[PDB]
DNA sequence: GAGAATCCCGGTGCCGAGGCCGCTCAATTGGTCGTAGCAAGCTCTAGCACCGCTTAAACGCACGTACGCGCTGTCCCCCGCGTTTTAACCGCCAAG
DNA sequence: CTTGGCGGTTAAAACGCGGGGGACAGCGCGTACGTGCGTTTAAGCGGTGCTAGAGCTTGCTACGACCAATTGAGCGGCCTCGGCACCGGGATTCTC
């Protein structure tokens, strides 16, 4: 049958925590899968060349930070980065 | 041998960080003691980078590995 | 002390802040509060700041 | 001939979601000119990535990355 | 031995362990680091959340339970910054803002 | 405002205080 | 009969709430083929492909009719002429 | 005396200032001023020359783009003076605000 | 800190700038508009490369910083390196 | 000192082909390095996407040259896919 | 070497090794390089030919970027190409208006 | 026809373009082998063709008024230029 | 290799003023385009048979990473020199 992955339960049970109370079309469904892949796309990217600049071969959460910083604009990037810290802080923690 | 060190259990009243003053009540964004609104405004229009630090000089910075 | 140096002169101070000038700054200036939770509080008030405060130039 | 298939009142339907109040008469042709050019380009590159996968059949996805080297990215069509 | 997801110990809804394939299948680095996967994860996750959010108020708005493409992109044009992000994104089914000129406004 | 003081800054803030004194700001001077 | 000019904002509001495309399918889909025919021989389309080169094509014409308009405004005239597509095409770096 | 007519020796300035290709903002209180605009991102900054003058270069090379864009703007209302209008609109259609 | 320095764009420059750029008349209220589209521009790009300089954990803006930021932002910069 | 390497003794090869009474300045220089460089990634990348669109994980001289279809405008491209097709066959005459 | 094999200047074994890090895909063809060095080669050869024939024009014999900003902005293809490039030292190419020619 | 102000031409001081050389490390030569890629083979989704039909919509056209466009007088604001004020430029040794 | 700082220069930046070309408000002849109704083209509809060809699977096998031996291609570095910036007398060509 050849299953094709998407991202659709995630961006659900999202819309699930924000707004309870309301629902989501497919077509609607798809363009919000092609935002979350076109910016892992942009941020994986630019982390990529983040790495290749330093001489280095590993992407750490550094890169990814860097990457956020340098793609989401103003508050949104802010929010991004305290939100990232927070995740990666809590599964640092819990082992 | 070097393990006589010994830590507390004790409740610790806590100061704020920016200046030096006793401090009731921190931040959801940036988890800092603060006295008053004017270091409240001077906490949320301060420049990125010194938000860290401030947690650098208390301790448990936590910085990313 | 030269952290809470760095951190109080916010945005930039002109002078290169070492650690022993730091220490010669704890040497001279710093004293045990007796009750340091009465002392504390009241400290930064504008009424007699002037004593309080210990002032140093740099060249 | 079928450039002309796109009519006088549909560009005028697109002027008006453009938030167009009196449209000219010599606007209808260089509008047809404009969209046959972009047409061109989009096409070609959706071509040229549906020769590339030996494939003779353009799918969507050779319209998306057509659009998406172009700067113009989709969304709602895969991707 | 009771095994548990990488997103609920990081405390997201996002797959971790999802994007840390797609990071290393995706010709990015030779290597990537353990903070990566779930720090990409938590931002996709945030700003997931942030555009349904206003597409839920723009669904409120227009008396709908169910979000369409069109309160999608009211939500992304309004919020200046999610519109820059999306400047050279074109919403399909979106539609445009409805915004009229003064000149063109009755005399 | 001044109507109402005919009809009728740093020394208010604490930060000042704080840093630089109950003295007035400094004027980017040498000492 | 309205004066010159209602009817015109009648349609721009009108057309600024809908979502749903403007140009035609059929001649739209002649259109394709006829410009695809000069790259490929005996070309296969899907529907989703034309409707995504349709969807591409009527937003991208909506937003350079939004600076045709300005470019029309700005010399002091609520006529779209030429003069204005070609500026507008221009100074976005495509002329 | 000896006098020259407005608009001759602007074309003439036009003309020798297209044919070289040499930087024209001055270089040192440009220096000040990205020196003054980074002091808000990383306290104490040390700048390549290089650097700089690649900040120069695009900066100059910007601001030159832009003025064509806002000259046809003026001339497309039917002037010959560039006004701030010119310069708002050249920089909307240019997707900038 | 110093003082001011937008001023330091002087009008005979940016009348300059508009002679490269093929301007004849020039208005009054040009130059302060350009001063603040060039603050404006010199901050988007002085701010990613100082993040650039930042991730690589140096005190020193290279111009490599300043080629990638420019690359990144859409304007690539031919003959410093990249 | 690292051995800082460019594409400086190649440029200066060409540049004797084509005009052999003819130099070339450090800067000048530079910029055609920055030149061979951004292409060179430009044409690498849309190649690797272009593998990875197709789920296949090797860049062949197919790649390559669609991506130089993709990628150079008009003629430019025409010329160069000649080029390339004529390279790859006389590394065939003598392998 | 294969650039001789070839009949190339610019450097296979180099594109080779280039195209083998940077993180482009798992493994590289083995005529991938010869046709990337050989499009490189060729781009190389018309903007350095039409960058002489500007520096002939000038009146010199060693090609300043001035001259690469000549070739590359009188040549739609090559402008189309750097369209988003900004070439240091280049200068921009000579343009006045006609309403801007004097009159009265 | 006066008056600058570009262009032209012969002369000269100067430094960066070009060629040589020491030599390091990356390209080449060569063989195993896991395996991605070619490729024939095969299921069936999906694209293509099309017969006639209600009718929305494109098309055609007459009437007319808001509007593009040329013309124009007047306030005014940049242009040009001499003088005066000011700091960019340059050499350049030196701390770090 | 970036930064500081003499002090010394002088071209560049500021200030000011006469005034002439241009932005800009007002007006009017005129035509191109809007609005509305009748005629007419064909998009949209669906019905569905035909089958191209996308998609998947299994098998065979040729491609390329990979370790290793190893030599010159290419980078750092040194130096004579000629393209070219500089320089000043004078041809001469736009301008008013």
């Amino acid at each position: 049958r050849s299953r094709k992955e998407s991202y659709s339960v995630y961006v659900y049970k999202v819309l699930k925590q924000v707004h309870p109370d309301t629902g989501i079309s497919s077509k609607a469904m798809g363009i919000m899968n092609s935002f979350v892949n076109d910016i892992f796309e942009r941020i994986a990217g630019e982390a990529s060349r983040l790495a290749h600049y330093n001489k280095r071969s590993t992407i750490t959460s550094r890169e990814i930070q860097t990457a956020v910083r340098l793609l989401l604009p103003g508050e949104l990037a802010k929010h991004a980065v305290s939100e990232g810290t927070k995740a990666v802080t809590k599964y640092t923690s819990s082992k | 041998t070097n393990i006589e060190s010994a830590p507390s259990l004790a409740p610790m009243k806590h100061y704020c960080d920016v200046t030096g003053l006793p401090a009731p009540y921190l931040d959801p964004k940036t988890r800092l003691r603060y006295h008053n609104k004017e270091i409240f405004a001077m906490i949320r229009n301060l420049p990125q980078g010194m938000g860290e630090q401030f947690l650098e000089a208390r301790g448990a910075h936590t910085v990313l590995k | 002390m030269l952290k809470l140096l760095k951190l109080k002169y916010y945005t930039g101070f002109p002078g290169k802040l070492n650690s022993s000038q730091t220490e010669h700054m704890v040497r001279d200036f710093c004293y045990v509060s007796l009750d340091y939770d009465r002392e504390l509080a009241g400290y930064l008030d504008w009424t007699g700041l002037e004593d309080r405060e210990r002032i140093v130039q740099y060249p | 001939d079928n450039i002309q298939g796109i009519t006088k009142p549909a560009i005028r339907r697109l002027a008006r979601r453009g938030g167009v109040k009196r449209i000219s008469g010599l606007i209808y042709e260089e509008t047809r000119g404009v969209l046959k050019v972009f047409l061109e380009n989009v096409i070609r590159d959706a071509v040229t990535y549906t020769e590339h996968a030996k494939r003779k059949t353009v799918t969507a996805m050779d319209v998306v990355y057509a659009l998406k080297r172009q700067g113009r990215t989709l969304y709602g069509f895969g991707g | 031995a009771k095994a548990k997801t990488r997103s609920s110990r990081a405390g997201l809804q996002f797959p971790v362990g999802r994007v840390h394939r797609l990071l290393r299948k995706g010709n990015y680095a030779e290597r990537v680091g353990a903070g990566a996967p779930v720090y990409l994860a938590a931002v996709l996750e945030y700003l997931t959340a942030e555009i349904l959010e206003l597409a839920g108020n723009a669904a409120r708005d227009n008396k709908k339970t169910r979000i369409i493409p069109r309160h999608l992109q009211l939500a992304i044009r309004n919020d200046e910054e999610l519109n820059k992000l999306l400047g050279k994104v074109t919403i399909a089914q979106g539609g445009v803002l409805p915004n009229i000129q003064a000149v063109l406004l009755p005399k | 405002x001044x109507x109402x003081x005919x009809x009728x800054d740093w020394s208010k803030s604490l930060l000042h205080a704080f840093r630089y004194g109950p003295r007035p700001f400094d004027p980017s001077s040498q000492a | 009969r309205y004066r010159p000019g209602t009817v015109a904002l009648r349609e721009i509001r009108r057309y600024q709430k809908s979502t749903e495309l403007l140009i035609r399918k059929l001649p739209f889909q002649r259109l394709v083929r006829e410009i695809a025919q000069d790259f490929k021989t005996d070309l296969r389309f899907q529907s989703s492909a034309v409707m995504a080169l349709q969807e591409a094509s009527e937003a991208y014409l909506v937003g350079l009719f939004e600076d045709t308009n300005l470019c029309a405004i700005h010399a002091k005239r609520v006529t779209i002429m030429p003069k204005d597509i070609q500026l507008a095409r221009r100074i976005r770096g495509e002329r």
